[PDB]
């Protein structure tokens, strides 16, 4: 019998509830998004208010779409983190109440492992080294001895943060996302501008690059020497070169066959094109899922929760806490072994 | 009889009963055969000389400012005495029809010779200007002018007629 | 020149060989030319209509002689009579004749009821307004400048309230006439109940 | 400095115990500036908040009222 | 000498006035809750603005006036009328100040404050007073020791009419929508027909506002007239109508002099037309100025000074603010004595 | 139904009594839906507020904390 685990994802302004089966099929994936004024980042309090407004209708829509009665749900999975405290605590309260009413065990689930496993079951990849690059994460993950160890990551800031900050500097619209506007404006780019080389060892840095390109943007817009399209083109090409170079170095170090990419920032096309070209040069394949899974959602967490529960490892109802950094390596794989 | 009007103008009045050539008078008014300007009114609709004097003042103001809406000043007068905004119906009802042998003939600042020749032109019996109360057709006055019984109990018919003639343009 | 009103003027002249008065609504300068013409025409029509309607209700009013559209003038019959204020001053100074006061109160109450039942307010029922015709002791009403047409009993109650307030303002040297006028209106009117309810409501409003 | 003691009406005892085992087991934001204690007697809650600052206590009030209404709207079906 | 302090918060404007008996303002820090353009004011956010500003505002009033709190003869709050929340904040602060300073609270009406301030500024003894503002369109005459109203809008005030007509046209909101309407009408050149809407001794503006809104919406798309012409025609029509009403008020009570007060008194076309009328009827219009006609604490404090030096007082247990408080309820004991 | 008591510690008895009396005279807009009573003990001002519904309770306590903040600022300015 396909045992069903109900999971939540609220690590960001994206609220989602997930129901999955043993094969990874999503019986219901309702989801809701929060919008922000341009040039600024969302604050936790109004985000939590939005989460409170939308959490009950999301569960209602999940139970309607999946057409699965809550009794048939076998266990409840809550996203331990990482994520903001308020939506995580709202999800924790809801899962605790649902567990107390339905008498189902609770399990804490990580988010990056969820991304990795859902990408694995979607793209059909066997076991690739994964680059997760987004607004909140930028890391290289490889499986080893039951632990999803980190090989490469950003040293100062996730490049998603740098891209969003520069988009705010360029006053680009937040609808549908600053990243998409940046990508389109770079596609309209004509002039390239040099940027500092800030790759230390096999990792990357972006704070100095972001500061330098912000200064360059201010100087060039003040003097009207170029359009923001050229600025976006330069930033895009430079950061793509750095990221693909460190990806190649990690790929050579890890001694793999093919590589997987995931994340909202991974929605770009110039990256996937040139990096798949160099992968074909390196006798490697590109794995790249659709934008539906690159963004956070509940069915993401639900499948990893199912994997954890089927083995037999549980979690006490009192330990349903959260943390600002729920590191991936702290989770020991037992389903694969 | 000649009675004075405003700004020194005068008007000559002549009431005739038993008019035998009323059809000829109407035909002459239609074709304009008669050279002298004259207006013929159904004299049964007149209680006093005062409403006629008020209509004369109205026609005098119209002529002085040259605002004669109708082709002639006398036709302006006969339309004025009707108190209605419809010229054709005014001429048909208050102006002489084929059933009016009790006719008033008037002119503006007329010389005695003009009135004498007008009297020669008409085959009727001249009557004074005091029998109107005896010959006033009060029933049709109430019918046409919608004079209420309450109005009659506080004022005379002539006053109501004069008020309506004044207030025609107020509607 | 006899008198100049707040919005118009009244003049003395002769109409059709009869002694006459001329109420001329001369163009005031508080309106723009087209605006002034429009309001002068409309309010002239309204005054003529109010006189016609008050005549239709059996209330004696000055007779309208003639209307000059291109001059904005009202010609009215001249009335010989006595003012109510003079009669009441005589009552206060030389003694109040109770029978004359009762007859006057009954007549004015009947006239007020007759005007009120027609759904047309007056608004200026002041002792300077109504006159009593000499010899015939008949009551006449003038000065329709503030006349407004409405069926609301609020307006009739306000009119009666203003009338009694003016009676109080002109001093009680002739005595208290509120009881007499109320009894006259009761004996004359038919919808007097609602009018007196609203009058009492207005009285409580104004007392505070 | 500032404090409040909610006592809340509930139909059955198990509803009060559900509210206890749901919210109380959760760890609040920061013990340094605020203190929270909660107990259950019969079907009646006794929830005491103590805080240094009224604005922090009011933020806690907002969160607590919202989550309690959430728990009620979850139980009601 | 005698000095009174008054608080005014019945509208979005907030004022803390401190006045003497001569009518001279000692200090007047006046602040406004500057709403975003295209939006009005609501009691909750206005109360929040008052919460943030009133203590700095009171401190500024004390610094500007340099008058010790003990020198206050009476502390007076605007009882109303107005929206509940700001009047309620004013009530709390005046209660606290009365119980701390041990000073008498006096409830003060708003229209009485406007009339008294205008009369003391312009030196008039007993004129008909026209108070026109956003929420008030009043013609007022002294009678039997009571300020009896004789001309009043039955539906909506002229100021509110101008305001939401401007919002229909989406005017700016600085310093006031009426000022922007006046600036626009300064370029108006064409007259526009407006129906005759004066009955008795009162005017109605809701029908007038609906008609002018319909005409503006019909003419803007058809480019038949400019918004300047609409504003100019509306201004001239409404002020001619008000001339007629106040002239009827002159006739009924037999009054000669004329006083104008309120926000719209800041304009000049009203003064021109009123002085023309006074010259025609041998009257004497008295002029207006911004600091003595806009909503602030000076007029409130002056009316409170009159009430306190006359004898009337209200105990602290009777500090019951009212959303509705008519002018005639105020027994004008100052003038009879 | 819903209710609690709040405390505030003042410098002396006088400030507690001033806050008590100043907020006491404040009438209640809806006595049929909310109710307030209170006690004073030393410098501790205890306010027992009881409301029927959760949203009304939350709004009432929000306004109550706001007006308490007003009172505290005023007293601290004029201590
Ligand atoms: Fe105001």
């Amino acid at each position: 019998k396909k045992m069903i685990a109900i999971g939540f994802e609220g690590s960001a302004n994206k609220i989602g509830v997930g129901i999955v089966t043993l094969d990874g099929t999503i019986l219901a994936n309702p989801r809701h998004t929060y919008i922000t004024p341009p040039g600024h980042g969302f604050l936790p309090r109004e985000t939590a208010h939005h989460h409170l407004d939308h959490v009950l209708p999301l569960v209602k829509s999940a139970l309607e779409t999946s057409q699965v009665t809550p009794e048939e749900i076998d266990c409840i999975c809550y996203t331990k983190g990482p994520g903001m405290g308020a939506p995580l605590q709202v999800s924790a309260i809801v899962v605790r109440v649902l567990s107390q009413l339905w008498k189902k065990p609770i399990v804490a689930v990580n988010h990056c492992v969820a991304h990795i496993e859902m990408g694995r079951v979607v793209t059909g990849a066997d076991d690739p080294v994964v680059l997760y690059v987004s607004g909140g994460n930028t890391q290289v993950i490889a499986y080893s001895e039951g632990r999803y160890r980190i090989f490469g990551e950003t040293i100062d800031i996730a490049v998603g943060n740098c891209l969003d900050r520069f988009a705010r500097v360029l006053k680009l619209s937040n609808d549908p996302s600053p990243g998409y506007n940046i990508e389109q404006l770079a596609k309209k780019g004509e002039n390239f501008i040099d940027l500092p080389y800030a790759v230390k060892g096999m990792d990357v840095s972006f704070s100095g690059i972001l500061s330098y390109i912000e200064t360059t943007a201010e100087e060039k817009l003040k003097n009207n020497e170029c359009t923001p399209a050229d600025l976006c083109y330069s930033l895009q090409e430079t950061v793509f070169a750095m990221l693909v170079e460190i990806t190649e170095r990690a790929m050579a170090h890890c001694d793999k066959k093919d590589v997987l990419i995931v994340g909202g920032v991974g929605c770009n096309e110039r990256l996937q094109e040139m990096m798949r070209t160099m992968c074909s040069e390196r006798d490697g394949k590109l794995f790249a899922t659709d934008d539906r899974y690159c963004i956070d959602n509940g069915a993401m967490i639900a499948y990893t929760g199912l994997l954890a529960f089927v083995n037999g490892i549980e979690t006490p109802i009192e330990d349903s806490t959260f943390t600002q950094r729920f590191r991936t390596d702290e989770v020991h794989a037992v389903w694969r072994e | 009889k000649v009675f004075n009007l405003d700004r020194g103008n005068t008007l000559s009045v002549s009431l005739f009963s038993g008019v035998t050539n009323s059809k000829e008078l109407l035909n002459s008014m239609l074709d304009g055969s008669l050279k002298l300007e004259v207006s013929f009114l159904n004299a049964s609709l007149i209680p006093d000389i005062f409403p006629l004097l008020a209509a004369a003042q109205k026609a005098l103001i119209s002529k002085s400012r040259d605002s004669l809406s109708t082709r002639t000043l006398h036709s302006e007068l006969v339309y004025n005495y009707s108190g209605s905004k419809h010229i054709t119906e005014s001429l048909k009802r208050c102006g002489i029809s084929e059933n009016t042998t009790y006719i008033l003939a008037a002119r503006f600042n007329a010389s005695p010779v003009e009135m004498e020749e007008v009297a020669k032109l008409i085959n009727g019996k001249e009557i004074d200007l005091e029998e109107l109360k005896t010959h006033a057709n009060q029933a049709n006055i109430l019918k046409h002018y919608k004079i209420t019984s309450q109005e009659l109990g506080i004022s005379s018919l002539g006053d109501a007629i004069v008020c309506r003639i004044a207030a025609r343009d107020a509607l | 020149l006899i008198k100049q009103g707040a919005e118009a003027r009244v003049f003395e002249s002769t109409f059709a060989g009869r002694r006459s008065i001329v109420k001329e609504r001369f163009s005031k300068k508080y309106r723009h030319p087209i605006l002034d013409a429009k309001l002068t025409l409309k309010r002239l029509n309204a005054e003529a209509r109010c006189m016609t309607k008050a005549r239709k209700l059996g209330v004696c009013t000055p007779v309208l002689y003639a209307v000059d559209t291109l001059l904005h003038s009202l010609t009215l019959e001249y009335i010989e009579g006595v003012s109510v204020k003079d009669i009441f001053l005589e009552f206060g100074t030389n003694g109040v004749v109770e029978e004359r006061l009762d007859d006057v109160a009954a007549q004015i109450g009947a006239a007020i009821a007759k005007l009120h039942d027609g759904g047309l307010a007056h608004g200026d029922l002041t002792t300077s307004n109504m006159l009593v015709r000499s010899g015939t002791n008949q009551l006449v009403l003038i000065d329709f400048g503030l006349s407004v047409t409405s069926t609301l009993p609020e307006d009739k109650a306000v009119d009666l309230y203003v009338l009694e307030r003016a009676l109080l303002s002109m001093h009680s040297s002739c005595g208290n006439v509120m009881d007499r006028i109320l009894t006259a209106y009761r004996k004359s009117s038919k919808q007097w109940s609602a009018t007196f309810n609203k009058l009492a409501q207005v009285r409580q409003r104004g007392r505070k | 400095d500032f404090s409040c003691n909610l006592d809340v009406s509930f139909e059955s005892e198990e509803h009060a115990l559900i509210a206890y085992t749901s919210l109380a087991v959760d760890k609040e934001l920061q013990p340094d500036k605020v203190r929270r204690v909660m107990s259950v007697s019969n079907n009646k809650l006794s929830v005491h908040f103590e805080a240094i600052e009224a604005r922090l206590l009011r933020a806690s009030f907002s969160a607590f009222v919202d989550v309690l209404t959430l728990a009620t709207r979850t139980i009601q079906e």
